[PDB]
């Protein structure tokens, strides 16, 4: 019962992720510009990762191989799309804030869903075709040490070093126009940390011989990410609040 | 010997006759008459089509006489002939200068006028031979921006301008036959009578003038508004017209016994009107507004019978087909909607 | 009823030839950055220039293309046709800034900026404001020919700000005058905040070679504050 | 018919006083903000003062800052301008101009020649 | 001034022209404005909704 907060956590973020996804698809006055679009793609992938994870824990009965290795890849796949959709949103803010001019390509969102939903669909296959015996206190996880360093630990650090850089590049420029000629920006700054997904940085710390609660911070921050995207990008905006109100 | 201040005093004597003449014929008001007819009930329309394809805001549109095709002019520098039954496209015509402020579709379906801040009307022969569309005449006589234009036939076009003058042109000779003067303020719109012998025009002084096309004079002058007039339209039988203006009102004027007859105002409305249009029978009246809505009034009872709320920015233009089947609106969000 | 299906498929291919040209026209409309240049008329295009109704001049800074439009042959009643320029990136406003002897051309320029800034449809458009035509001695305080304490009853009780960067050799009382005219603006700007646009002042001179660079460096700031507002950061 | 009739202006000695007035009719006076403009002989129209919708938000030009004062009375559709200590620079004809649209804070075409919503004016003269 | 006498003279000729016209009573004007909308009632699709059968948009 020591980490039962993860079952109620991912069971809670999956609720409001579906709530924020129907209010963006139905109402056409919000989904027009780029930033609002990537939100429908990111909140889609987080909903599937949060839904299949509790299915891998609550009813994960001992099949022989088939139903166990099936959930083993569709958890690994959805973990990899959520990493590369956050690192895509740090690439859009490079074209928006650092290289400002001449940023127009003719197909934008369809060129990202090829990169976002596709490169995890090609890294997972080359590790599946070399061995389908990659599932396993059972949990049907990787069941390998050398490929888990590659597809998880390696694919995360090369994204994180290009995702935290656009969290410092943005905050440098925000402190150059606040300082020129102090509260209620914290609602916006706290929205950027969960959108870019920096709260996975507690796991860097957790690797070294555990802790006492620092691993309790990693478990509760990253299980409520889709809950925190709701309260800052669906409910705080009164542009959205003038749509679902008035029915 | 003081000539100016007795010529300015004689006009006060002459104006006080005209006010007392119209007061002498005001034996009843319009709401005293029509307070026994049945109401119209609530109406509603449901956005049957939507037409996308413009890059910047839309300033004008005009239906065809066959009730299918329509023009639209936008500030990106384009001009598109849509088909409204199938939502296709014919003839996206590129402009020479991008700030176009009006467009018109000839009743023969052969030409398309446009014009704007370049002080020039253009003709654009459509039903051509051995090629695509090309500009034809390029009329140029005005010294201010071009705010409206309507065809009479394939050889005469009456234009409105921002140098306080209307004009009547002769295509293939290019120069203007008649030049109408008399306003004090930029003339913003016009509309022709159904027999096309007369036309009305409202400007940025709060006034509207009836003109003779063949003669070249001004018959009457109507003043009941409080700010700039942005829109005008005739009644179906041609014996009345309705205006819209910046003081959040629309008003109905009759030609005989020149005074106003009705005022369409409401307390929640504090925005200006950018377009007016009538239905086929002349019972409804469809006005566009600056708060992105589009109300519907009853022309005989001054009630409000509904609303059309589909656009994101302000509604610039509006128009009903000749069979009276549908209404098209255009707005600054670069979409057109067809309501029915 | 397949006789309908002959020509409407030719209508259908006439729709796809149109849409292919609009894809090529979107690509050059989306990367061209229109600007509107308006002044009182005396300075005009003497400063903002790269060496009929609308005049249309274009140029290129760092392989990024621009458009500038000066309005000519129109009347002086501006309450219409000014709202045709609301989706431009900036409005280059040029002020003669030496109006003490021709009239009061300086006060008339202030009333025009108050109508543009507060208009309704121009609430989201930032203004690049050039204070042209310095003339630090001629018709100014280095000669003492005309007094600005009589045209504005302030400026006799005004001091230079804490951080004012002079030119080495510039007159200590002409920098007091140069920063007072700029401070008659920026209090029309910093009063109202609901529009979310800006105002950027500069000082142009006879040698204004760098004067296409200060409009380039500040239209970059205008697009940056637009994209930062998408994320509700400003 | 929008009309604005100024009255109450004439010759006076310098250092003296004079109060102008204007009766407005044809529109609701409470929704529009008013102005005063003037035209010295040979110069062109320039702006004097304004006053918002029933408000204590009053602006002046720099020449007549410390000695002129404006006041409107919405109950009788009237606009005043009390002038004191007149100088020979104040030899102009004075008009009463209103803003073109109601409930707005911009006001564009007031100091324009051939402007609609403006009176015919009153002469004000000072001489020794 | 001498130019300004002209449009003061030109305006008093226009006000002299539009004063001498034959105005009918207003009650006669509104009664026929109503009778046109009464005769053309059924031939109005926005007023009385024509069915979805012969409606050309759906």
């Amino acid at each position: 019962a020591l980490t039962f907060i993860t079952y109620i956590g991912c069971g809670l973020s999956s609720i409001f992720l579906s709530v924020t996804l129907v209010t963006y698809i139905a109402f056409e006055k919000i989904r027009r510009d780029y930033p609002s679009k990537i939100l429908i793609q990111l909140c889609a992938a987080l909903l599937l990762l949060n839904l299949i994870f509790l299915l891998d824990s609550w009813i994960a009965l001992y099949n022989t191989r088939g139903f166990c290795i099936a959930v083993a890849v569709f958890l690994h796949y959805f973990l990899l799309v959520s990493f590369t959709w956050m690192g895509l949103e740090a690439f859009h803010m490079y074209l928006a804030l650092v290289k400002v001019f001449n940023t127009y390509i003719r197909k934008y969102i369809l060129k990202f869903c090829i990169v976002g939903w596709g490169i995890p669909a090609v890294v997972v296959s080359i590790v599946l075709t070399i061995s389908p015996d990659n599932y396993g206190d059972d949990f049907c996880w990787i069941n390998s040490n050398v490929v888990f360093y590659i597809t998880v630990v390696g694919y995360f650090c090369v994204i994180f070093l290009l995702n935290v850089s656009m969290f410092i590049v943005v905050l440098v420029q925000l402190c150059r126009i606040k300082k020129k000629k102090s509260i209620q920006d914290l609602r916006s700054i706290a929205g950027l940390t969960f959108l870019l997904g920096i709260t996975w940085g507690f796991a860097f710390f957790a690797w070294g011989p555990v802790n006492v609660t620092f691993m309790y911070l990693f478990a509760i921050f990253n299980t409520l990410q889709g809950f925190f995207i709701f309260i800052f990008y669906c409910a705080a905006k009164e542009n959205v609040r003038k749509q679902w109100r008035r029915y | 010997q003081s000539e100016l201040d007795q010529l300015r005093q004689e006009a006060e004597q002459l104006k006080n006759q005209i006010r007392d003449a119209r007061k002498a014929c005001a034996d009843a008001t319009l709401s005293q008459i029509t307070n026994n007819i049945d109401p119209v009930g609530r109406i509603q329309m449901r956005t049957r089509r939507t037409l996308r394809g413009h890059l910047a805001k839309i300033y004008a549109m005009h239906w065809g006489t066959d009730s299918r095709l329509l023009v639209s002019a936008s500030q990106d520098g384009k001009l598109i002939i849509w088909d409204s039954y199938t939502t296709n496209k014919v003839h996206a015509i590129p402009l020479r200068s991008s700030w176009v402020m009006t467009c018109a579709y000839a009743p023969s379906g052969n030409y398309v006028a446009c014009g704007g801040l370049d002080n020039i009307c253009s003709i654009y022969n459509l039903k051509t031979r051995e090629g695509n569309v090309r500009v034809s005449r390029e009329l140029a006589g005005h010294t201010g921006y071009l705010s409206c234009c309507r065809f009479l036939d394939d050889n005469q076009i009456v234009t409105s301008s921002g140098d306080t003058t209307c004009a009547l042109w002769d295509i293939e000779t290019g120069q203007q036959t008649t030049t109408f003067t008399g306003h004090t303020g930029d003339v913003m719109s016009l509309s022709l009578a159904p027999d096309t012998r007369l036309f009305v025009s409202g400007a940025c002084d709060a006034s509207a003038k009836l003109w003779d096309v063949r003669e070249g004079m001004c018959r009457q002058t109507f003043t009941g508004h409080e700010s700039d007039i942005n829109a005008i339209c005739f009644f179906p039988n041609g014996n009345a017209f309705a205006t819209g203006s910046d003081d959040a009102t629309c008003r109905l004027f009759d030609l005989r016994a020149d005074q106003e007859l009705m005022t369409y105002s409401h307390d929640n409305i504090i925005c200006g009107i950018t377009s007016v249009s009538f239905s086929k029978s002349g019972r409804l009246l469809l006005a566009g507004y600056d708060d992105f809505n589009c109300n519907v009034w009853d022309a005989l009872k001054a009630d409000r019978a509904g609303v059309l709320a589909g656009h994101d920015n302000r509604v610039s233009c509006l128009g009903v087909t000749d069979d009276g089947m549908a209404v098209a609106t255009g707005s600054w969000d670069s979409f057109l909607k067809i309501w029915n | 009823t397949e006789d309908q299906r002959n020509e409407e498929k030719a209508q259908r291919e006439a729709n796809k030839k149109i849409e292919k040209q609009l894809q090529k026209d979107k690509q050059v409309y989306r990367a061209t950055h229109r600007l509107l240049l308006l002044g009182a008329g005396e300075s005009g295009k003497n400063t903002i220039v790269k060496q009929s109704g609308i005049f249309e001049t274009k140029f290129q800074v760092d392989k990024v293309n621009f458009h500038m439009f000066d309005v000519g042959a129109q009347r002086d009643e501006r309450r219409k046709w000014i709202q045709c320029f609301n989706d431009v990136t900036a409005i280059i406003f040029v002020v003669a800034s030496s109006s003490y002897n021709m009239t009061n051309r300086l006060q008339a320029a202030l009333k025009l900026f108050d109508s543009i800034w507060n208009n309704k449809w121009l609430r989201d458009t930032s203004v690049i404001l050039f204070l042209n035509k310095q003339d630090l001695l001629a018709e100014k305080v280095l000669a003492g020919k005309s007094k600005i304490e009589d045209y504005f009853p302030e400026f006799a009780r005004y001091t230079t700000p804490e951080d004012a960067t002079p030119e080495p050799g510039e007159d200590p009382r002409v920098t007091r005058a140069k920063y007072f005219i700029r401070d008659e603006f920026l209090r029309i700007s910093t009063a109202s905040g609901d529009g979310r646009h800006y105002c950027y002042p500069h000082f142009t001179c006879a040698v204004d070679t760098e004067n296409i660079r200060r409009v380039f460096n500040d239209c970059r700031d205008i697009i940056q504050r637009m994209h930062l507002r998408q994320y509700e950061l400003l | 018919q929008v009309q604005l009739q100024e009255s109450g202006g004439g010759l006076v000695q310098p250092g003296g006083s004079l109060r102008l007035s204007c009766a407005a009719s044809g529109f609701t006076f409470s929704n529009y903000k008013m102005n005063w403009v003037r035209q010295a002989p040979g110069k062109g129209l320039e702006w004097v003062s304004d006053i918002s919708q029933s408000g204590a938000s009053i602006s002046y030009t720099g020449s007549v800052k410390g000695r002129f004062t404006i006041s409107r009375d919405n109950a009788k559709n009237t606009l005043y301008l009390q002038m004191n200590s007149l100088k020979p620079e104040d030899t102009a004809v004075y008009y009463c101009a209103r803003c073109p649209a109601p409930f707005t804070r911009d006001c564009f075409d007031v100091t324009s020649t051939t402007y609609a919503y403006r009176g015919q004016g009153t002469q004000v003269t000072v001489s020794s | 001034n001498t130019a300004s006498i002209a449009q003061a003279r030109k305006l008093v000729e226009q006000l002299k022209m539009e004063a001498n016209i034959d105005r009918i009573k207003v009650s006669k004007a509104a009664a026929d404005l109503m009778a046109y909308c009464e005769a053309h009632a059924k031939e109005d699709p926005l007023l009385t909704p024509v069915p979805a059968s012969e409606n050309p948009f759906r």
